[PDB]
């Protein structure tokens, strides 16, 4: 059990999400606030979604530091319990509002004159609320544990231990299984029943059909680009641990990949805002009008 | 418009009983229902209030307890169920009509009246005068507390009994005249102290006059002037 | 039909004109007069509107 | 023959421009360019008013001052109390095609009408609770455009069929048939004397009618496109006009012209309201930009903007004194300004 | 705070913001639709079939029908006059708008063609579909089979046109019939495909007076651009 030299890629790389994904998170959550204001229910869980990537890209500034200096974290145990569960949910929290609102997106357009009580900014609120509260509480565990640990080689760990505890690997499987396949899939299929509606469209032009189509498969192609390799390295060295729990055979030569692959799922909050108030017209049209304000 | 009433009669003590209000004639669904009472030689005192949609009802701190007021407004019928009746229950309940809305006149139209006899830091309203065919007449009658909110309202009622039948509403909030009422009654007041005049009485305006304040629960009447 | 209209077109032909300077000077005299008892032209203090 | 009438009506035409040519000695610029401006006037949004479903058409303030009825497309006719934004009566109309309503003077009446062809008339005070339809006048051909009371018992209406007409309510016959226009019509302004009333239609003109005698007194030519709204300057002797040709126009009834027009260049949509402040020195005028403007009316420069609408202004009335603004709009909000 | 007065004028105006709410709840969940035509031009046929299969100088009739479970709104005007530009602006936000023109009739049918184009420019119809009702297909089939009234003589383009790939003569009958009701057809959508501008279609369809399918053509359509409005508000386009 030991660790490589992981202290230049997650940092370079949280910069340059501190620079891109403040400025276009506080564009997104504007605009998505102006979709709220015309009562565009989609504008709730865009906001949600912005508030999520919002309170995750605050709080990088002290990871950025914990892999500068090398794996050791030394802002009490305070900070490493509030910040640590911060930063290892928002994964599950973006992910969740991503899915509500490819749900939201197959109501409107594969179902769009039924289930009207569905489309609304209280029912909105409240499935945002309802979503908040799990994943929250659900996401809890590592609260109710020691989790600033020490060990030999001068590694001031936050949220681990490479000698991984009986509930880690269970949590760490209901993540991947039930935090990211689960909405996942649900985006995946509600993205197809998108397009399969948008097909028999006859007031669409076929150009309109092509863009609707690179737009949901990009979707869809982001989110997995972001969150497959992390969480699948996350299930290697979770059920490795099942097989050999004292062993550290595995774990010191996928640590650097480890790490390098959680830094790469951080590229999901910079996504976001292009992906979801950025690519389109008619959001643009609000931050060029807003923007000309000042 | 009528409400008629019925439920009363000789009652242990100790027992219970429940008062039925049947409206007929208007929209029951929108007015805000009042229980009054009155002992058999002396004057009003307010009993309950039920309102508009069911969701405000108030009691007066002598029944607070023992009696509920309901009402069934697809069926225009208003109730009064009274457990523990004692000797000092024994009235005559009223069942009274009343809207509130920017202009509207509460308290416009009274029952007929049920009887029922048992068996054997609010507002005071001093009515001082107890009693008094062509002249001016001048009532008048006194509050604790004063009667005039920030709202400009003087919330001061005047109605008349006469010998044989229910109250009738003749001035709303101290200087509105009913509809109905002949402009012979004027109404009018300083905030603590309140008057009314009959201009040219006739025969038909002898009865009893009481003063009502609606500034806040309970509502107090005072004890009423006599004509003869 | 178009015997109406040359009547009505006649009736309206003939009416006393005042000269528009003194119908301005009217107008003009109407707003002055009433300047101090128009609250949207001077506004009122903030405790006797009723929107405060 | 045929030509030789057109040929008289031709020459009064020209004998009445001619008229009117000699009695214009001085313009309304020339006489108040010495006045001091109004200056910058500032009005903010006190109240807004939320309930209604769809876009609001008509409104009216109440003789009190406090009181407001609102109609919108949706079926509803709602009275606000100002002061609270309390809810007073919500009527749901037959129609939900509603295009204007009128608070009677009294208080006892409002009345509303559209594509129905028909003014309906409500009892606000019953002995029961509800607020009933006392009578539904119909007789008009095209759609009710606008309706004044005069009193309890006579209202005038304003129709799409080139025709005003004076109603008596208690037995629901036209007592008088303004005729004469030539296009619809849409506004209606009522002397405040109530013995003239005038009106503005589509063809770009607006008449002075006489509601006792029924013949048409004057008639105004100055817009170069239909007339959608018309209001009376509190003296009587003058009123205003708001067309389609972004202009609004000031006429005078004796001098029988026009004095000053309100325009701008950056300005291009048509005005859908006018209404006048107590004195007259104000002139609002609601815009389909979105955005209500203040013109003083002796200058023709703005004083000031209300923008606070999401849609175009439809209706816009001061109340009796003086006190504050309502502006309905097509995003379903009334909005009380001072 | 308040009196009581005032506390009770405050829940009256709350039960009526409750009522309100009911209110609306039905009404965001009915669509809304203007009917159009001519004299000759079917559409009181029309009317009356929809309202039976689901007032003198009276100027708008409305229709309730309803088709798999969702409302609709039919409103016609009766005794509007000939002049349309100023009541047409209360149908800005209706779903859509039901043309419906006479295809047997040959010698109106300019002014058809005339009033389509003056509701498809309109200012204040931009984003509003047009439902296009080609009327009266039976009574063309003899006017272009018996040839004692022709066609090509009212429009000097008939002979210089073909009957397009796409068409799809269903039940059996003569390629005549099929030609011509197709060039009408592609008069009426060259002035629809003229100005466009990708912000509203127009549907065709070619009905009878009498037919069952017109509530579910009527449906469809309505289906089709409240999904495209869904595409567009919620980001996809």
């Amino acid at each position: 059990v030991d660790s490589r030299v992981d202290h230049l890629f997650p940092p370079s790389l949280y910069i340059f999400v501190i620079g891109v994904g403040l400025p276009t998170n506080c564009l997104a959550l504007w605009a998505a606030y102006r979709q709220v204001r015309q009562h565009n229910e989609l504008g709730v869980y865009l906001m949600n979604l912005s508030i999520a990537d919002l309170l995750y890209i605050c709080t990088l500034p002290l990871w950025v530091d914990y892999f500068l200096h090398h794996d050791n974290w030394i802002h009490g145990p305070g900070s490493c319990k509030l910040f640590g569960f911060i930063f290892y949910s928002n994964i599950y929290i973006s992910i969740a509002f991503l899915c509500c609102i490819s749900v939201d997106r197959y109501l409107a357009v594969a179902h769009p004159l039924r289930f009207a009580r569905l489309r609304r900014v209280k029912t909105a609120v409240a499935v945002s609320s309802v979503v908040w509260a799990t994943e929250l509480g659900a996401n809890s565990a590592p609260l109710f544990h020691d989790e600033l640990f020490r060990d030999r080689y001068n590694h001031t760990f936050c949220f681990e231990k490479f000698p991984m505890e009986r509930w880690v690997a269970w949590m760490n499987l209901y993540r991947v299984f039930v935090g990211f396949l689960f909405p996942w899939a649900l985006m995946l299929l509600c993205y197809r029943g998108i397009l399969r509606a948008v097909q028999s469209s006859v007031s669409t032009e076929r150009q309109e059909k092509v863009k609707i189509k690179r737009l949901a498969l990009s979707l869809i192609a982001i989110v997995l680009v972001c969150f497959a390799p992390y969480h699948a390295l996350l299930l290697s060295r979770s059920a490795v641990y099942l097989g050999r729990p004292w062993d550290c055979g595995f774990e010191e030569r996928v640590f650097s990949a480890y790490h390098s692959s959680l830094a790469f799922t951080s590229l999901n909050c910079v996504a976001d805002p292009i992906l979801y108030c950025l690519v389109n017209e008619g959001a643009r049209s609000d931050v060029a009008k807003a923007l000309h304000n000042l | 418009v009528q409400l008629v009433e019925s439920g009363g009669g000789l009652v242990q003590p100790g027992g219970s009983r429940k008062l039925s209000c049947s409206a007929s004639g208007f929209a029951f669904s929108s007015f805000g229902m009042h229980w009054v009472r009155q002992a058999p030689e002396k004057g009003l005192e307010w009993v309950a209030y039920i309102s508009s949609g069911s969701g405000t009802i108030y009691y007066a701190d002598t029944v607070k307890g023992r009696f509920t007021i309901s009402r069934d407004d697809p069926k225009n019928t208003l109730f009064l169920q009274m457990t523990s009746l004692r000797s000092e229950d024994t009235a005559m309940y009223y069942c009274v009509r009343s809207i509130y809305y920017y202009g509207s006149s509460p308290f416009d139209f009274w029952g007929q009246g049920t009887t029922l006899t048992v068996s054997a830091a609010d507002i005071v309203m001093t009515q001082a005068t107890s009693s008094v065919p062509g002249e001016s007449v001048s009532i008048s009658c006194r509050s604790s507390k004063s009667l005039l909110h920030s709202n400009g309202n003087t919330y001061l009622y005047w109605f008349l009994q006469r010998p044989g039948q229910s109250p009738q509403l003749l001035i709303y909030r101290m200087s509105n005249l009913a509809s109905g009422v002949p402009d012979r009654f004027s109404g009018s007041g300083s905030g603590t102290a309140f008057t009314l005049t009959i201009s040219r009485l006739e025969a038909e305006d002898v009865g009893v006059y009481y003063c009502m304040q609606h500034l806040e629960y309970p509502l107090t009447f005072g004890a009423g002037t006599k004509l003869e | 039909q178009a015997r109406k209209l040359v009547e009505q077109l006649k009736m309206e032909a003939n009416i006393d004109r005042i000269k528009v300077s003194k119908a301005a000077a009217d107008l003009m005299a109407y707003c002055e007069a009433h300047a101090k008892e128009d609250p949207l032209l001077t506004p009122v203090p903030a405790s006797e509107n009723p929107f405060r | 023959e045929l030509d030789q009438l057109r040929q008289e009506a031709e020459q009064l035409k020209n004998q009445i421009r001619d008229a009117r040519k000699a009695c214009a000695d001085a313009t309304l610029s020339q006489i108040t360019n010495n006045i001091d401006p109004v200056g910058r006037i500032q009005m903010r949004t006190r109240r807004t008013l939320r309930g209604h479903l769809a876009k609001i058409y008509a409104m009216h303030w109440g003789t009190d001052s406090r009181l407001l009825v609102s109609a919108s497309q949706d079926g509803k006719l709602i009275i606000w109390d100002s002061y609270t934004t309390n809810k007073v009566h919500a009527i749901p109309l037959r129609s939900s095609w509603v295009m204007t309503c009128a608070y009677a003077p009294s208080g006892n009446y409002v009345a509303c009408g559209g594509l129905d062809n028909i003014c309906s008339i409500y009892n606000l005070k019953t002995r029961e609770g509800n607020v009933r339809v006392s009578r539904e006048l119909a007789g008009h051909t095209g759609y009710l455009s606008c309706c004044r009371f005069l009193d309890d018992n006579q209202i005038v209406t304003s129709s799409g069929d080139t025709t005003c007409a004076l109603w008596d309510i208690e037995t629901g016959q036209q007592t008088t048939t303004f005729t004469g226009h030539t296009g619809d019509v849409m506004s209606l302004s009522l002397a405040p004397d109530t013995r003239l009333f005038v009106s503005g239609a589509c063809d770009a003109s607006a008449k002075l009618w006489d509601v006792r005698e029924g013949m048409c007194r004057q008639t105004f030519t100055g817009h170069e496109s239909d007339i959608n709204a018309i209001c009376f300057f509190p003296n009587g002797n003058a009123f205003a006009t708001g067309s389609d040709d972004a202009t609004c126009r000031l006429f005078d009834l004796r001098a029988d012209q026009e004095l000053m027009t309100y325009s701008h260049d950056n300005i291009i949509c048509g005005i859908t309201s006018v209404s006048f402040s107590k004195s007259g020195r104000l002139l609002l005028a609601g815009y389909d930009d979105f955005n209500c403007n203040v013109w003083d009316a002796l200058k023709a420069d703005r004083a000031g903007v209300l923008a606070g609408h999401d849609n175009r202004v439809s209706c816009l009335g001061v109340t009796d004194d003086g006190m504050a603004v309502a502006t309905g709009s097509w995003d379903s909000f009334l909005k009380i300004w001072n | 705070t308040l009196s009581a007065e005032d506390k009770a004028a405050v829940e009256r105006s709350k039960m009526i913001e409750k009522q309100l709410q009911k209110d609306k709840q039905v009404y965001r969940a009915t669509h809304r639709l203007l009917l159009l035509g001519a004299d000759n031009s079917g559409k009181s046929t029309i009317v009356k079939q929809m309202r039976i299969y689901h007032v003198k100088t009276s100027g708008i009739f409305e229709t309730k029908f309803q088709v798999d479970k969702v409302n609709f709104h039919m409103f016609d005007v009766g005794a509007q006059r000939d002049e349309r530009r100023k009541w047409i602006q209360c149908f800005n936000d209706v779903t859509a708008i039901i043309f419906v023109v006479d295809s047997s009739d040959y010698n109106r049918l300019q002014e058809a063609l005339n009033d389509f184009k003056s509701i498809w420019n309109n200012r204040w119809l931009r984003t509003i579909s047009v439902i296009l009702f080609l009327n009266k297909q039976d009574l063309l089939a003899e006017k272009v089979l018996a040839g004692k009234s022709k066609i090509e003589d009212y429009f000097p383009e008939f002979a210089r046109y073909t009957t397009p790939e796409d068409a799809t003569p269903e039940p059996g009958e003569d390629p005549r019939v099929t030609r011509a009701k197709y060039f009408i057809r592609d008069e009426f959508l060259r002035i629809s495909t003229a100005s466009g501008d990708g912000r509203h279609y127009c549907y065709p369809h070619f009905t009878c007076s009498v037919d069952t399918e017109n509530a579910r053509r009527i449906f469809n359509d309505c289906r089709d651009i409240i999904q495209r409005m869904h595409l567009r508000q919620y980001e996809l386009l």
